[PDB]
């Protein structure tokens, strides 16, 4: 698997500064172009 | 009258952004009379829609089964949403509903631990390459092992045992000829689980 | 209406001439109305005395347990002999029956391979010390840990796993504290089946 | 548990020199006399 990708993933994932509505999209992000 | 089970989606799917999670909603024993099933979705209670239904499926006894698969987000089954199917039929007076979460439970770090073969399983013709597994929480989790960049797929793995701390291990068993074990090939552990950094270690094993 | 279980004696049981090895019979749900049954108990179809039944005990709800307990000879069990408990009621239109014996198959000796623990687990205030039981048929097996002539409690051993070859493996683990081991105490995994020479085998691990 | 008896009564359960009831003999006298 593309180990770039799931680290993107989890820091999006665990990151404090973004709320429920951010990381959805963010990890949306990283789903769909990557 | 039918039943029905709801199945989580497999540890790995949750874990890793590359895969699909998905719940399973399965009836079983539906009247060959009433033939037809109707699935609703919901997550928390709201009812969502982008479930994959197939057609029902007749089985031995003229009885039908009914499968229905909804995809969910990595991030909401980690993050303890509730995933429920309600199941409606003719036969039923009123509606079937499962429902499935997420162990409840703070998550804590599996510690992964590579063991050689002993000297004395040396004097044999295959040797087992250990993965000890401890220290986890919920018990959730993946395992699997590769060597030289490619899958190694001959390993058996025990289920989750509950510690005595409230935590999990189990070990996982790699057999190998011995003749490749003592060539210096490098064999790894890879272990997937919530509590571990990027969901992902891996630990490797050599000569 | 009442359901009869039928349990095998304890694998060390059957293996260690200090131990009686010993069939239990449970019947559940007994009415209330007739707290009455009758147990007969046969090895290869022909009627035996020896057992030990203790009067029915009523639990929650109105209805009656009632067990019966079998002693039977280690070497009946280990050559095959069939155990069978009749439950009679006067609720029950025909007696019920259930019938245990021993796995059947050639049995294969179990291997034990003793695994000390990793390098990188030193750094922790417990270490684990492994056992490795592979290659046995059938999967009754008993393991325990001992030290200095003591037995060892604080261990978890993982259910029996079917390998690929029919066999089955496991694993037992046994935490103890980093100083015990690194202070040079001599452990001990001893692993009871009936493919072992004398049904018992011990093997050591220390620093 | 005393590893003498044990290694008569392994002795006596495998012997082929032993048909079923020289067999029990051998193993009644092991579990009760010792």
């Amino acid at each position: 698997f593309n180990m770039q990708c799931q680290r993107r993933f989890y820091e999006a994932l665990h990151d404090p500064n973004l709320n429920e509505e951010q990381r959805n999209a963010k990890i949306k992000s990283i789903r769909d172009d990557c | 009258g039918p039943s029905v089970f709801l199945f989580p989606p497999k540890p790995k799917d949750t874990l890793m952004i590359s895969r699909t999670p998905e719940v399973t909603c399965v009836v079983v024993d539906v009247s060959h009379e009433d033939p037809e099933v109707k699935f609703n979705w919901y997550v928390d209670g709201v009812e969502v829609h982008n479930a994959k239904t197939k057609p029902c499926e007749e089985q031995y006894g003229s009885t039908y089964r009914c499968v229905s698969v909804l995809t969910v987000l990595h991030q909401d089954w980690l993050n303890g949403k509730e995933y429920k199917c309600k199941v409606s039929n003719k036969a039923l007076p009123a509606p079937i509903e499962k429902t499935i979460s997420k162990a409840k439970g703070q998550p804590r770090e599996p510690q992964v631990y590579t063991l050689p073969p002993s000297r004395e399983e040396m004097t044999k013709n295959q040797v087992s390459l250990t993965c000890l597994v401890k220290g986890f929480y919920p018990s959730d989790i993946a395992v699997e092992w590769e060597s030289n960049g490619q899958p190694e797929n001959n390993y058996k793995t025990t289920p989750p045992v509950l510690d005595s701390d409230g935590s999990f291990f189990l070990y996982s068993k790699l057999t190998v000829d011995k003749s490749r074990w003592q060539q210096g090939n490098v064999f790894s552990c890879s272990v997937m689980h919530e509590a571990l950094h990027n969901h992902y270690t891996q630990k490797s094993l050599s000569l």
